[PDB]
């Protein structure tokens, strides 16, 4: 769906949802009282993951499955993890995202029916007790999720300009698997908060380089671009890998759930 | 829900915008489609909005869609959503726009009984032609077809700021698989009836023709009486009694199309042979030598790959010609067409 695909300049995504990273810390304190900072980025890990499976099971592709983990960061980038369940909120923006497709429907037996498959065949380490939500909370958690947004539902991604840069340079069979994959991986930190896409598919693409040995340099002197802003993405995709390779969310999920505020009931 | 934080829940439901809070639209009701033509509450603009209700509830893909694309779209001759309005406790969502008092149904209509009370001016026409091609322009640049063009859906603002302008209206936002098999046929294309399995730009190009057709001697120029299947015999019959049979070189593409074997067995080229657009412009006082002949000619051409884009529209040379296209269609002459009155049946 290429609907509105060179429009990001005058976008809702570009002039209201590109944040400032302070107002984000700023924020995110009242759940760092009860989380510490590593804690709350294994969380974001988690529910990435989560947010991928589900997407994997409903069989929808790479975009919208990206669009449905914007509106989760979205969400949490404004309001506590305590306001609504994270467990709810997941299925909630595959649901919604989905929804801005033509392409085919998901049904609400469908997105229930793989919310239960999902976690418990792919997420027992964290959840022992089956998903307790019905399709009513779901309807009801997309109306919050519409409203917070600002009824702002199309989301631009790397991989658009990624796919030009790589038929750009002649290299799609050698650097796209990897630099596609980079991308995918993007979306455990909160890059797509703070930067434009495009940006984020440079520094992709000069990773995926940098692995498999590729001199590209020139190319990328050919590019007129900020590359002080490419060399910050660039460090939070390498702190991303180690970050990656110290963290055992199989072991330390469950735990780190726990620790997350809960929601205060009714009188 | 009993999981969400209270004190979260509150807060919202405390300082959300509510619609009936806000805007006073009951008895106001204009359309159905639920459009009601509003008035702020607090008095501070006295401008007339269109809310409309969206049908069902909760957010449908094609409310979705609809949502998605009008929060993004921002352009002078398309209509801009100015607000959303979920209603929580019914689970209804309702749409604020600026309101556009007239539309081309109406003023089109107007001219068609004042002719029976014995033409729509023509400065006029160029103008409103030159603004529905600038607004299907900005939607096609941002592969944003409007997949239902016609006359009801090219919206005139009223008296204000924007007095006279072009504003596109009601675009089909959501066509499972662009299909249009999936669930007035007179501003159709050919290539629909003969079983096309998408909407395209030359779709909605061929539209704007029949519009153009229309604002010139105020009849719908593929006028014809009223299923799943895309062939419809009569609108076909229509279409070759105005514009002729297309000959093999005019569409070679034509046997493609998934209807073709049913158009062969059902029409022969020599019933049309007296018939051409030439023909029937000149019928209704349009000269084919005319600059704005030429260009309807180029708009409705059969073979949708032949058919000129709403860019190319934009540079002929009849924009070119006195008088020039104006901002307001009106050109600052009282405006005669009726506003829209408030329906209270039942
Ligand atoms: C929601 C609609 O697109 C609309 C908008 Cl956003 C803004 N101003 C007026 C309208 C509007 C009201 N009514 C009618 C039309 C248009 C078309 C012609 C039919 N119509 C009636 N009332 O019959």
């Amino acid at each position: 769906d290429k609907a509105m695909a060179g429009n990001f300049w005058q976008s809702s995504h570009y002039l209201q949802w590109i944040l400032d990273k302070q107002d984000l810390l700023k924020e995110r304190q009242k759940d760092l009282k009860f989380l510490s900072e590593e804690e709350y980025w294994k969380l974001q890990i988690f529910f990435t993951n989560v947010i991928q499976a589900l997407g994997e099971h409903l069989k929808l592709r790479q975009q919208v499955i990206a669009t449905a983990t914007v509106y989760f960061k979205r969400f949490y980038a404004r309001y506590s993890l305590k306001s609504i369940d994270p467990v709810l909120m997941a299925p909630t923006c595959v649901f919604l995202a989905s929804k801005v497709e033509e392409f085919g429907v998901v049904s609400n037996t469908r997105l229930i029916a793989a919310a239960t498959s999902v976690l418990k065949t792919r997420f027992s380490y964290a959840f022992p007790k089956e998903f307790p939500y019905r399709m009513n909370h779901i309807l009801e958690c997309e109306f919050y999720l519409l409203e917070l947004m600002d009824c702002c539902l199309i989301v631009y991604h790397p991989y658009r300009p990624l796919l030009q840069y790589v038929q750009d340079m002649g290299q799609e069979d050698m650097l796209l698997p990897l630099a596609w994959r980079i991308v995918n991986d993007t979306y455990r930190t909160d890059l797509c908060l703070l930067y434009p896409p495009f940006m984020i598919a440079l520094a992709c693409l000069h990773v995926a380089c940098v692995v498999q040995q590729k001199d590209a340099r020139q190319w990328f002197a050919e590019l007129s671009v900020d590359m002080e802003k490419i060399l910050e993405i660039i460090r939070v995709i390498l702190k991303l890998y180690e970050q990656w390779k110290n963290f055992d969310e199989r072991k330390e999920m469950a735990t780190i759930l726990s620790k997350m505020p809960k929601p205060k009931p009714p009188p | 829900d009993d999981k969400m934080d209270y004190d979260f829940k509150v807060k919202l439901s405390s300082e959300r915008e509510r619609v009936e809070d806000l805007f006073e639209y009951e008895g106001c009701k204009v359309g159905r489609g639920h459009v009601y033509k509003a008035k702020r509450k607090d008095g501070k603009d006295d401008k007339d909005y269109a809310l409309k209700q969206i049908e069902g509830t909760g957010i449908s893909m094609s409310a979705c869609r609809e949502i998605a694309l009008l929060r993004e779209l921002k352009h002078p001759n398309v209509i801009s959503l100015q607000k959303v309005f979920l209603s929580h406790a019914d689970r209804k969502v309702w749409l604020l726009f600026d309101y556009a008092e007239h539309d081309l149904w109406h003023i089109i209509k107007f001219h068609r009984a004042s002719k029976a009370n014995k033409q729509l001016p023509r400065g006029m026409v160029k103008s409103l032609l030159y603004q529905i091609l600038d607004g299907i322009h900005y939607l096609h640049a941002n592969w944003v077809l409007h997949r239902d063009l016609k006359p009801a859906n090219i919206l005139v603002m009223g008296e204000g700021p924007e007095r006279g302008r072009v504003k596109i209206a009601d675009m089909g936002f959501a066509r499972l698989f662009n299909s249009p098999l999936k669930p007035t046929f007179w501003y159709r294309a050919p290539e629909l009836l003969l079983g096309a399995r998408h909407y395209t730009k030359a779709i909605d190009i061929w539209a704007i023709g029949c519009i153009f057709a229309e604002l010139l001697t105020s009849e719908p120029i593929f006028h014809c009486r009223q299923t799943s299947n895309p062939y419809h015999h009569d609108q076909l019959d229509r279409i070759f009694n105005v514009m002729g049979f297309p000959a093999d070189k005019d569409w070679e593409d034509i046997k493609k199309m998934p209807e073709h074997s049913t158009l062969m067995k059902d029409f022969r080229r020599n019933t049309y042979t007296n018939c051409s657009l030439i023909k029937y412009m000149e019928k209704h006082k349009v000269k084919p030598d005319s600059k704005a002949f030429h260009l309807l000619q180029k708009l409705l051409t059969m073979d949708p790959i032949k058919r000129i884009t709403s860019e190319q529209a934009m540079q002929d040379p009849y924009f070119l010609e006195d008088p020039l296209p104006t901002s307001d269609v009106f050109a600052g002459c009282q405006i005669p067409y009726p506003k829209r009155e408030f329906l209270t049946e039942e």
